[PDB]
């Protein structure tokens, strides 16, 4: 790690013409793989194309971490979610798509806060009982713990029973942020911490072009 | 050892840190292919039974461990106790095909029929859990955001119709057991022991005689 | 030294099957020597043996450092002291013994405290006048100063007019902790600092086995 | 230079840090063997005197500096002004041996007798201070814990009986001086100057004539 | 930079028999050059001499940075200023002089203060309008920003239309400290920060010796 | 990039940091010699004009940019519209020399006279701003300390008498333009655009016809 009152664990991620820099890095977690599997299979008959213009960061607010949230308070975000940009327009121009996710979650208070957040990328999240939250570390994850860091970064591939997805009927991944230890503010911490996601789709491939409404 | 706890990089210390010695381990019994490869009983339907591994109760060894994976592959064996002849039909068949004997039909031979069946789904792998719909003619699935409450919309979902190893039918099927062959499991998911009321979960364990 | 708000001066000491780790280390002070002198002399006639099972950490509370303690407030611990473990049982099974000491003293408050502690290992401490406390740095020592560290570590050998001791009548070493600058708590320090010792005997040799009471 | 003050590792800067120059030093006078090797007067007992270096007053040069060590070794010279003959007896002798002349006895020769004596104790080294007892038949020494107050129990202790260079006896001994030969000192202990009332301790120093 | 709550960006400057050390260094700014130009020109006819005894630090208080000072509050110090030491006596013993300046400016509060100071060395400063203060970074400078540092160090050469100066009628350099962001004290900062200069003349050359008053 | 802002070490990032590409630049027009080398009109005195570059209005291109340097050097060209003959005299001349024709005098030839003049000052370089006095017989200049207010003492100062390129005189001089030749500039000083009332300073820019 590196130096006096603040830090040099310093990472710049680039996705397209968008960059993000943290000085409290902790590294990135690669989930299930280091690369995607084959993008060109039998089910697309050679008709698929990469659309590099969608591989870039978009942003959404997740929740506000406050002192009354207890162990097991969660916020889920299913992926893909509403995107009003060029990724979002792909889902209405092509019948089949596949992409992984480069995920960056922020919880900035200051180093006088306490408590701890687990951020995780779960596939096919249909239900999670309370007792299973004790095993959420089974999934690609990283913690946000104020005394160390303010950013979590997980990079995950496309997964699914099928090589290309139809995102209007299926959501392969859910970002989950879970409170593992309640926020403490003491005399000097931030009164609450807003949690934000900066997400980039990676390796987006589309196949099967739709008509227009003309 | 100290480490950065936030990282998620696995840290495995050993008893050597204070002068012990790590021993050898033989882990042949927690190998996925071996442990998944034993029969497990299911409660059968009187006549038509579609072969769906999610029918094995979640508390059993094979149900417990099959649900601890997201995606899986296997071939299958079944052993069936039945009256009449047993017809099996692959994934994708019309259900009325269950009544035509050119489809694999086994003639009754006491006490039961055990069959090796191939994986027939149209998918490279199947899933124990699937966050979506297979019916088209609907309205699009929402992009849910929120806490755990939001997941209650999904409870009326049945796993896609293509997630099966075909179906079998006989005049009466009395007993059905499944056995996963050549199993592969991907993406671990939670595995829960019984929660004790007391400090330790206590059970009568098998002991000598008197 | 090493990095932002907390630190990597990181030491793990091992004595037997017991370890101790600090992240605010400052190093260890070796007193009077780097090794013990000869353990096998004429006075034991070749009958002495090492008993490696006693070389491990035991713990005792020393005192509570509070804002009213002034320069020169001391706490002495004569060594050996009461040990209800295998070292302690050696002193009742053998007539003569020798061992050095690996000493670790802790004063955890936080970095918003001020004030300073001198910890020292003095031989044959029979009396210490007030004016002599200005020269306690003559002895094997180290400071605990909150803004830098919470641990002191001194490693000292067996010393004595005789090569083996009789600990039921003589105490070769006294651990002394002395307040050199009074504790300040300001708005953010710990209200007081409890001082604890973690001590391991080193190189214990015994000779001359006693009867039992049977 | 800056350094970590808590460390205890000696830090010796020089005037070079701001452009000066460190000179040569000749330290022959603060060598332990040399400085300890001069006679010092003690107040004698009328007849039996046991030779114990802790008899030289703590304020003297040799008393000051001998108490600044924990353990020490030396041989010894004494010069004695006495009536009659002077008998010396080694460490461990019965005191009635002081009256038998085969033990080293020096016959009176004016003005005084100076003798070279060996170290005779049964210990590899002797100590100026000793935290314990030599009498057995007692109860065990406590393991004291506490502040400085706790050390007041120890004040009635006399240094072990074996800590001596024998004893001498004459009809009257009038003057006794000790001189440490070949001295070795181990483990420094405090050395105190006079404490001034004023900003500087002032004394009449030896100056010319008028 | 370097480590936990405090820092190792550690610089010792020496000028003559005087030293200055900071542990929050940030480096030194060299203005307009790395060396002086020629010290021996036609205008002194070979009669000039270096007087090395004047090359050393002298000290002056500049101002007290308080929370009511707004952007653009300045404190100027024209150089040379009153020196009651051997540099000061040179200005009364020789008609012509030249020297550069090694300048060290301090603003010690603590790391819980906020706000920012620009320190700059401006030549021929006769007037500065408010709008020009936005371009003061044109000049040799460095910032003092509490969260990072407490010291600014600028080293500048002799400059002028003439190779030797007459300091009783012309002041080539002005030290200017300017408030760019107002001081914040919050609950834990220093209530105000006193600003001090430690200045050394460098390369002092004199020519043209005056009578005395005898 | 992140950097230590307090440092003052220039940090120049490029569009490459997010996938762009830095292009080539041709900076011939912001070269000091070229941009300073054009004529600029000054308001003349009826007869004697001392040639002083600080006479060109501060808002002009050459006045704007000349004041953005502390010290400067150049030779000079002037073009002058005048009645009679034009005499020029170097730096340091008595003003009565302006009436003697052996000093460079140009005889009237319509419409104007353009002359190349050398730098004649006694200084290696001249300054746009000078914090001091050239009159001796005075009292010493103060060592000012304080805020901006302190600088108001200096407003009645005129630049040293030696800061000029001589002087010219004719019966009537109607127009005078200066042009800096071979210019050198040292130590940048502030250059101010117009301050807008609005979000953007707007002007009628030269556009086609209708």
């Amino acid at each position: 790690e590196e130096t006096t009152l603040l830090e040099d664990r310093i990472l710049t991620t680039r996705n397209g013409h968008t960059t993000s820099t943290t000085q409290s890095s902790v590294g990135v977690t690669y989930g299930y793989a280091t690369a995607e599997d084959f993008v060109s299979g039998p089910n697309t008959s050679g008709l698929e194309t990469r659309v590099v213009q969608a591989e870039r960061f978009f942003k959404t607010h997740l929740f506000d971490w406050v002192t009354s949230d207890s162990f097991g308070r969660c916020h889920l975000l299913e992926l893909p979610t509403d995107h009003k940009g060029v990724y979002g327009s792909l889902t209405d121009s092509y019948a089949y798509m596949r992409n992984g996710w480069d995920v960056e979650v922020t919880a900035v208070g200051n180093q006088f806060n306490g408590g701890c957040l687990l951020v995780a990328m779960v596939p096919e999240l249909c239900s999670i009982q309370k007792r299973e939250l004790y095993q959420l570390t089974l999934f690609p994850h990283q913690f946000i713990n104020p005394r160390t860091n303010m950013t979590a970064h997980i990079t995950v591939p496309f997964v699914g029973v099928n090589r290309y997805d139809q995102y209007k009927v299926h959501k392969p991944w859910t970002l989950v942020v879970m409170v593992v230890a309640p926020l403490t503010v003491n005399t000097e911490g931030a009164p609450q911490i807003k949690v934000y996601a900066n997400i980039a789709p990676t390796n987006v491939h589309v196949a099967g072009e739709f008509p227009s409404k003309e | 050892t100290t480490s950065a706890g936030e990282s998620a990089d696995p840290v495995t210390t050993t008893v050597e840190n204070y002068g012990g010695e790590t021993q050898i381990q033989r882990r042949q019994h927690t190998d996925v292919s071996f442990i998944m490869d034993r029969f497990v009983k299911v409660t059968p339907q009187n006549q038509i039974n579609i072969l769906d591994l999610m029918q094995v109760p979640s508390h059993t060894l094979v149900g417990g461990l099959l649900r601890a994976s997201t995606y899986y592959f296997s071939d299958l064996e079944i052993a069936v106790k039945h009256e009449g002849d047993l017809t099996w039909v692959p994934n994708g068949a019309p259900e009325k095909a269950l009544d035509n004997t050119t489809n694999p039909t086994a003639y009754h031979k006491a006490p039961l029929t055990r069959l090796a069946l191939p994986y027939t789904a149209p998918h490279r792998v199947l899933a124990t859990v699937y966050n979506g719909e297979c019916r088209y003619s609907r309205n699009a699935v929402p992009n849910l955001r929120g806490d755990l409450q939001v997941l209650a919309q999904k409870v009326a979902r049945t796993l896609p119709t293509s997630f099966n190893y075909g179906a079998i039918k006989a005049t009466r099927v009395t007993e059905l057991l499944y056995r996963m062959k050549r199993a592969e499991t991907y993406c671990p998911r939670p595995l829960l022991a019984i929660h004790p009321t007391e400090a330790r979960h206590k059970q009568k364990i098998v002991a000598p005689v008197k």
